[PDB]
């Protein structure tokens, strides 16, 4: 990490990639700011803004990169910890567990009693013993870690709701915009939040064009849809503004799906883009299906609606956040 | 049922003329805690009273006749003589306690007592004393104002005093008003002599001179950097009363007298308030402790030590 | 410098080095480096050019000596520019180039040849210049600034005006009153398009970051009994028992020896959130043990308060001591400032007591141990109070037009009650929404309710998007099924209507959202209708429960002021209470009046209309001016009480109703003193709103086209030279017929159509088949909202023929083969 000086005064800090390509990292920012462009007309008669907050990355060569940095935004595991620490200091009177051993802690005793151990493979194990114990840890985690910062965080009322609204339609874009890309491995630590807009925005652009799926724990969530994540969106959860600002991002998607296209064809034939670290032809065919509305259908096309519901429900079960990475936080 | 006790339309005398206690103030005291002193130290025509009544409950567009504290008149200039007599208290709506103070070694005093020790000179300087000593130890900051730079006179005096005082040591903030500034006076160069010559003669004085009330971070200054002074003293100047191209005012050099004046009253308020002695105190424990302090102070020791020796 | 003077200021010395480059270029090291510790050389150089200057008009019909001198107005502006845009000047210096751009900007407009000096960069620079010298701690400085800017208000670009919007906004609060009322001048002087634009404001966001800087500091302290004992007394009682004392108290509550702007420190705002924080923080970090009484003893006055208003709410004819009497128009705005202040209290002591029970995380300090131990124990109790007082918080927070308030604390609520006190909730919260213009909420909180008979909400959610219609007549047709009688009543065909887009307080709130309905449209006749068939309803049906809560006085006046008839208006304005009509000027607004914002609309209302028929009825001059002028002053004065506390909070917008009855007043204002006789008396609403002003409903072209079809009238009874209306009137018109059509109403369309040309689908069919192209194209795609595409398609085809053989036929002809 370093620091810059310009003609007025301001610092702009930057940090430095070697042996990493940046390559992918430049095409993504491109694609990210192509979209946000589509955002202008609809944002001349609302009150909250539809943009995905982005940074800017340069590669210097084959290797290195310079990554710009972003300035405000708080991580989300910040508040785990403090309250972590908080309710250890609290029960202290009358350091703190990693996520690891405390997900061990409890699926030790369950495996043990159930009659497996563990030393049993992770692939060939029961599916109730996991979703006792992600029930088990959600029970303690109180789901107003996130709603209460943004809530002390304001002065007065309007600048409250503002915010709430702000967050809500940011959320909103950043999920859609990650399940039609396919971005993955989105634990806390690669989640910010900036306490003055509320709005959201993503750190690691690598787990993307549905990698995760073929990792040692495959993930199969579109987005994260965590309970401090909803329980921030309001009372109504995710039928008020959330669901209609995802139909809304999805309709000026599909309705422009051509350029996106285009773009992502041009990123294909790029011979300075390293897919490999027939790949690049199926991310596009996967991409085109997803804007196509087609995304797990033989020949129905689903619509906005039926769509947004699909994978909003594909995100809620608990069929799928109890079989996840013990890193991934998937209790907070 | 939580309306204030009563507000203070005019000043009241805390001590005669005669130096006797004058138990009168406490009917606008309450129990609160965290008081603010502030005392005043001068010549006689420096202009101590208009600066406190400005400073406590007054504003340059008024009028001097109104004053909560009386101030010269004209036809006392032309006699030479001294209007403020005495110690005097105010207390304004934000609970902060203002004391004035009679001009010290001024000739009005003396030829007044000429008509009246070996010889009637060394009791104004010993009144001096006692004032100033009695200042330096009830008073949470004390503002010397000087109608000219450089007095000589005054330092040695300051020092005296409070090698004289009554009695871990508490030493209350020193603050040097320069009143009626003028152009040359507004200058880096001058501003450089100034502070070099403050601090050079009271490099052992043991008050807390410096470090609180820098006028080089209020604006006053706009592109001088802090750097520029070896040791930034608490010193303020006070300047002197106050088709479209043939309007353009006159060039002073100085900024406004209303701005300098607010921004010395902001600054007198938001100063800190350190405990007194060794316990906490209200103010009616302030006012019980002064006229404990001022009843010692009369009858002390020291005095007569410095007094056989002159 | 001085002897230069001597050629300088020469009468017409052809010289190597000219003076005017000797002084702008050669001396320009003097404002580097020399400016600070020597100011007289700079001050001396800047003199003597500008007195060099100023002889010869700065330069500006150049722009042998006319050639020479062809490029000196723009090197003058750059200078002043990069001048002004330092922080580094004196006060002599600033002062000379504050009166050096004044002189320069008055003599700009002057001339009507200098227009094409507005598009070059200098210009851009001095401007900006101008700008960004202003808001600093000088009050002279900054009125010099405001009055260059009002000078040439026109010829600028939208940025710069965006940015003047925010200054002003920021400035309409101030301690002073000469800097408040030349911002409000300037505000006024700005058009709606701008003013009620959804642009970022720059001001209010430092504002809201000094706040949030302080709040997130450690606790000081500092702040005496006394100090909170005042504020208490000025917020419950109305009387602060002082005599400019924010400033001195917060003065007072600083220290030296352990960071707001000094320059943000002469706003009211801003000292009053300080204030009001630093209340809260004493109250909870002193036990709550504050000298208003013990621990409960605040709770139980707080809850008396609350309580009070609450039930004054329900019913206006309450007469509630010290907040709904005043002695004149200042106490009126005082009183729902000290309203706006107990809320805020409230917000910010459930933050203090949730972070004293809890904690927070990077964004409040934690308290002591002794507090913390101290409100953990006792947490309980302050849940059992707080969701005990929720009930009256959202009443008194709607009663008090801040709908954030009541929605918080509905969505808490709500959370609380996880186990028939449910639907008065959730009315509560939609009406609120409502309020805020977020039909997605209102939706969201539908299909919430939907998994626990409620099936109303949708109707509320789509007349908050601005679909009025359809809103009553789902409205009609909810209360006609669940009463069990048809309240249906006369409207458009409801086929139309759609292809274009059991509890007595149920009854009540539906009968109400609906006459409120009717009321937005301005359709008299609908509101007649309504009233007769709810009577009827009430006999048939004996309710005893349901009752309208508006005046069906200022109705029929409204009515018979827009029908012309000003001698029944004037009988029916008699009996509105108020002072009596023109024929005592601070004392305005009546007695007993309720802090309700409408209420002060209402009121404002009524004075524009005694004006505009005292004016009417003396016309057919100082006979009957002296009075009218002081009147509208007054009314103006008192009108711009909501601008001003919309910035007390941090909002980011402002009210459409109240800014334009502002505005309304001022035209009004100097329609009087000009006889229509110039630009200034006219709205300044215009068609440039179409594509910045989306996110308005219709509403806000209601009252300019009523004040607008007076002036029009009255054009008859005047003999001397005027300013043409009928192209404003007609562009006004146009402009809210879009408006209304975007939204679905069609009633209302078709109405404004008729109009500005001077209940079946074949009625508009047989109706309808500067300004020609576009009325033609409204009249095409109101008839294909309608519902009959094929005669919208072959009237816009025939429509595009005769425009192809037009004269321009660039704007016309392209759209309507567009839209074909
Ligand atoms: C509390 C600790 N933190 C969170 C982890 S943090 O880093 O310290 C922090 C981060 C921000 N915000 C911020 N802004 C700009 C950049 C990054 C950032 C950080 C780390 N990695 C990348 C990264 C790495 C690899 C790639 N590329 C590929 O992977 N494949 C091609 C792309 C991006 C980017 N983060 C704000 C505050 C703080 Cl505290
Ligand atoms: O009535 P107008 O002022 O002429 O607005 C029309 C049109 O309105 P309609 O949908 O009622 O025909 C659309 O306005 P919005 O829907 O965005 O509010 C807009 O875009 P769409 O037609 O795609 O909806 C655009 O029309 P276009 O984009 O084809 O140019 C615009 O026309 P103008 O910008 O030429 O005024
Ligand atoms: N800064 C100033 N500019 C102009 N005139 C001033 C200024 N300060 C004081 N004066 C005037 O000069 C005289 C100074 O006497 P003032 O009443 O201010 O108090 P003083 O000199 O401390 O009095 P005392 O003689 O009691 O010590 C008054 O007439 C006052 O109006
Ligand atoms: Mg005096």
């Amino acid at each position: 990490k370093l620091l810059f000086l310009g003609s007025d005064g301001k610092s702009y800090p930057y940090l430095f990639k070697g042996l990493e390509d940046l390559h992918l990292d430049e095409r993504i920012m491109q694609f990210l700011s192509i979209v946000n462009t589509m955002f202008a007309t609809i944002n001349r008669q609302e009150t909250p803004r539809f943009h995905a907050r982005h940074y800017s990355v340069t590669p210097l060569g084959t290797r290195s990169g310079l990554i710009q940095w972003v300035d405000g935004a708080t991580p989300l595991f910040g508040l785990y910890k403090r309250w972590q620490q908080r309710e250890a200091a609290l029960q202290a009177q009358k350091i703190v567990p990693r996520p690891s051993e405390l997900y061990y802690s409890k699926i030790g005793p369950a495996l043990k009693t159930v009659g497996l151990s563990l030393d049993v493979s992770r692939r060939d194990w029961p599916l109730h013993v996991m979703k006792a114990v992600l029930e088990e840890l959600m029970e303690a985690t109180p789901p107003n870690l996130l709603a209460k910062e943004l809530w002390s965080s304001c002065t007065t009322p309007d600048e409250w709701w503002r915010v709430t609204q702000s967050y809500a339609r940011s959320t909103a874009v950043m999920s859609m915009v990650g399940y039609i890309i396919g971005l993955g491995d989105r634990h806390l630590d690669n989640v910010l939040i900036d306490m003055t807009t509320g709005e959201v925005v993503h750190i690691d652009y690598n787990v993307c064009f549905e990698k995760g799926k073929s990792l040692r724990v495959p993930e199969k969530v579109p987005f994260r849809m965590t309970q401090n994540i909803e329980t921030a969106l309001g009372v109504t959860g995710v039928e008020g503004v959330f669901r209609l600002s995802c139909e809304q991002v999805l309709h000026i998607m599909r309705r422009g799906r051509e350029t996106l296209l285009t773009l992502l064809e041009a990123f294909v034939y790029d011979p300075l883009v390293d897919w490999t670290a027939s790949y690049a032809v199926s991310v596009w065919k996967r991409v085109k299906a997803k804007l196509e509305g087609r995304d797990v259908d033989p020949n129905r096309r689903m619509s906005v609606a039926e769509q947004v519901d699909y994978v909003i429900k594909e995100a809620t079960n608990l069929d799928n956040l109890a079989q996840l990475y013990e890193g991934w936080t998937a209790w907070v | 049922k939580l309306l204030p006790p009563e507000r203070m339309k005019h000043s009241i005398k805390l001590v005669d003329d005669q130096m006797n206690w004058c138990d009168s103030a406490i009917e606008y005291l309450l129990d609160q805690t965290d008081v603010l002193v502030v005392g005043v130290l001068g010549l006689q025509g420096t202009g101590k009273s208009m600066v406190m009544s400005l400073l406590s409950a007054n504003t340059p567009e008024e009028d001097q006749r109104t004053y909560v504290f009386r101030a010269q008149s004209a036809e006392m200039k032309e006699r030479g003589g001294n209007q403020t007599s005495g110690i005097d208290f105010f207390i304004t709506q934000e609970r902060i306690v203002f004391l004035d103070t009679q001009p010290i070694l001024s000739p009005s005093i003396l030829d007044h007592l000429i008509n009246n020790y070996n010889l009637p000179h060394t009791y104004v300087e010993m009144q001096s004393l006692q004032i100033a000593a009695f200042l330096f130890t009830v008073c949470h900051v004390v503002i010397v104002v000087q109608d000219w730079f450089t007095d000589l006179s005054l330092y040695r005096f300051l020092q005296t005093a409070e090698m004289v005082k009554p009695s871990t040591e508490y030493y209350p903030h020193l603050v040097f008003l320069q009143n009626k500034a003028r152009r040359e006076d507004f200058c880096p160069r001058k501003l450089r002599q100034m502070h070099l010559m403050i601090d050079q003669l009271m490099a052992h004085s043991h008050l807390r001179y410096k470090g609180t009330l820098s006028m080089l971070q209020c604006n006053v200054f706009p592109g001088l950097p802090p750097d520029f002074l070896d040791s930034e003293v608490n010193l303020f100047l006070v300047p002197f009363m106050d088709p479209l191209f043939s309007l353009l005012p006159g060039y002073r050099g100085h900024p406004s007298f209303q701005s300098l004046v607010s921004k010395l009253r902001s600054q007198v308020m938001s100063m800190a308030r350190p405990q007194l002695s060794h316990t906490i105190l209200t103010e009616k424990n302030w006012f019980h402790y002064a006229a404990r302090i001022w009843d010692g102070v009369r009858k002390s020791s020291a005095l007569a030590e410095y007094s056989r020796l002159l | 410098l001085s002897a230069l003077t001597t050629i300088g200021n020469a009468k017409n010395w052809a010289l190597s080095p000219t003076v005017f480059a000797l002084l702008s270029k050669n001396l320009m090291i003097v404002h580097s480096d020399l400016a600070v510790h020597f100011p007289a050389i700079q001050y001396a150089v800047l003199y003597t050019l500008y007195s060099h200057c100023t002889r010869h008009d700065h330069f500006i019909s150049s722009s042998t000596v006319t050639t020479a001198t062809k490029k000196h107005f723009s090197i003058i502006l750059n200078l002043l520019g990069i001048l002004l845009k330092k922080d580094n000047l004196n006060q002599d210096t600033r002062k000379l180039l504050m009166t050096w751009a004044l002189e320069a900007a008055v003599l700009m407009r002057k001339s009507e040849t200098y227009a094409p000096l507005f598009s070059l960069p200098s210009f851009h620079k001095f401007c900006k210049g101008l700008l960004a010298n202003t808001l600093v701690e000088d009050v002279n400085i900054c009125l010099q600034a405001c009055s260059s800017l009002h000078a040439l208000s026109s010829s600028l670009p939208d940025d710069l005006l965006q940015r003047c919007v925010d200054v002003c906004r920021v400035q309409l609060v101030h301690s002073g009153t000469r800097i408040r009322q030349a911002f409000g001048k300037l505000l006024k002087s700005i058009p709606l398009d701008v003013v009620l634009s959804n642009n970022n404001h720059t001001e209010i966001q430092e504002i809201s970051l000094a706040l949030r800087s302080h709040m997130s500091k450690a606790p000081s302290n500092t702040f005496h009994p006394q100090d909170f004992s005042d504020v208490i007394s000025f917020i419950l009682y109305g009387n602060s028992h002082r005599t400019n004392w924010l400033e001195r108290l917060f003065y007072s509550c600083q220290r030296l020896d352990k960071t707001i702007p000094r320059n943000l420190l002469k706003t009211d705002a801003v000292l009053w959130q300080w204030a009001i924080w630093e209340a809260a923080q004493f109250t909870v970090l002193s036990k709550l043990r504050t000298p208003l009484g013990r621990a409960q003893d605040t709770f139980q006055t707080i809850e008396g308060i609350i309580r009070s208003l609450a039930a004054h709410t329900l019913n206006p004819d309450q007469d509630v001591s010290q907040w709904t009497t005043a002695d004149n128009d200042e106490g009126h705005g005082n009183n729902q400032l000290r309203l706006v202040l107990l809320l805020q209290y409230l917000e910010n002591l459930e933050k203090l007591m949730y972070n004293a029970y809890e904690g927070c995380a990077n964004a409040l300090t934690s308290p002591p141990k002794v507090i913390r131990t101290f409100f953990y124990t006792n947490r309980q109790t302050c849940q059992d109070w707080l969701t005990r007082i929720r009930l009256s918080i959202m009443r008194v927070g709607l009663l008090a037009g801040q709908p954030a308030v009541t929605v918080r604390h509905g969505f808490d609520l709500l959370t609380e009650m996880k186990t028939n006190e449910l639907e008065v909730t959730i009315m509560m919260v939609v009406e609120a929404l409502c309020e805020l213009h977020c039909p997605e909420a209102i939706q969201g909180i539908a299909v919430w309710s939907s998994s626990i008979n409620l099936l109303w909400i949708n109707s509320v959610a789509q007349q908050a998007e601005g679909r009025f219609e359809k809103a009553s007549v789902e409205y009609q047709e909810h209360l006609c099924a669940m009463t069990g009688v048809d309240c249906c009543i006369s409207s458009f065909d409801k086929s139309v209507l759609t292809l274009a887009n059991s509890s007595p307080e149920v009854i009540n709130y539906l009968g109400n959202k609906a006459c409120e309905c009717y009321i937005s449209i301005a359709d008299w006749a609908a509101v007649q209708e309504w009233q007769n068939s709810i009577h009827d309803l009430k006999k048939s049906t004996s309710s005893t429960s349901l009752n309208l809560k508006a005046d069906f006085n200022y109705i029929k006046s409204l009515s018979s002021f827009e029908s012309g008839k000003f001698v029944e208006c004037t009988e029916q304005l008699e009996l509105l209470p108020g002072e009596n009509i023109n024929l005592d000027m601070k004392k305005l607004l009546p007695n007993m009046l309720s802090p309700d914002p409408r209420e002060l609309q209402k009121s404002i209302e009524v004075q524009l209309l005694r004006s505009s028929v005292c004016l009417a009825t003396a016309l057919n001059w100082q006979s009957i001016t002296e009075n009218v002028v002081k009147y509208l002053k007054q009314t103006s004065r008192i009108a711009i009480g909501p601008l001003r506390l919309s910035t007390l909070t941090v909002s980011q917008s402002l009210p459409v109703l109240s800014t334009l009855q502002l505005y309304c007043s001022s035209a009004l204002e100097n329609t009087v003193s000009n006889r229509l006789s110039t630009e200034d008396c006219l709205i300044p609403l215009f068609s440039e709103a179409l594509r910045s002003c989306k996110q308005h409903d219709v509403r806000p072209w209601m009252q300019a086209l009523r004040y607008t079809m007076y002036q029009n009238q009255l054009l008859e009874k005047i003999k001397e030279q005027t300013v043409p209306i009928r192209s404003h009137l007609m562009e006004l018109g146009l402009t809210a017929a879009k408006f209304a059509r975007k939204r679905g109403n069609v009633s209302l369309a078709t109405r404004l159509l008729a109009q500005c040309s001077e209940t079946t689908a074949q009625d508009l069919v047989q109706h309808f088949k500067k300004w020609g192209p576009e009325l033609d194209i409204e009249k095409t795609k109101l008839l294909y909202t309608a519902g009959q595409s094929t005669h919208a398609m072959e009237m816009l085809s025939s429509c595009a023929i005769s425009f192809c053989k037009s004269v321009k036929a660039e704007y016309a002809v392209a759209k309507s083969i567009l839209t074909l």
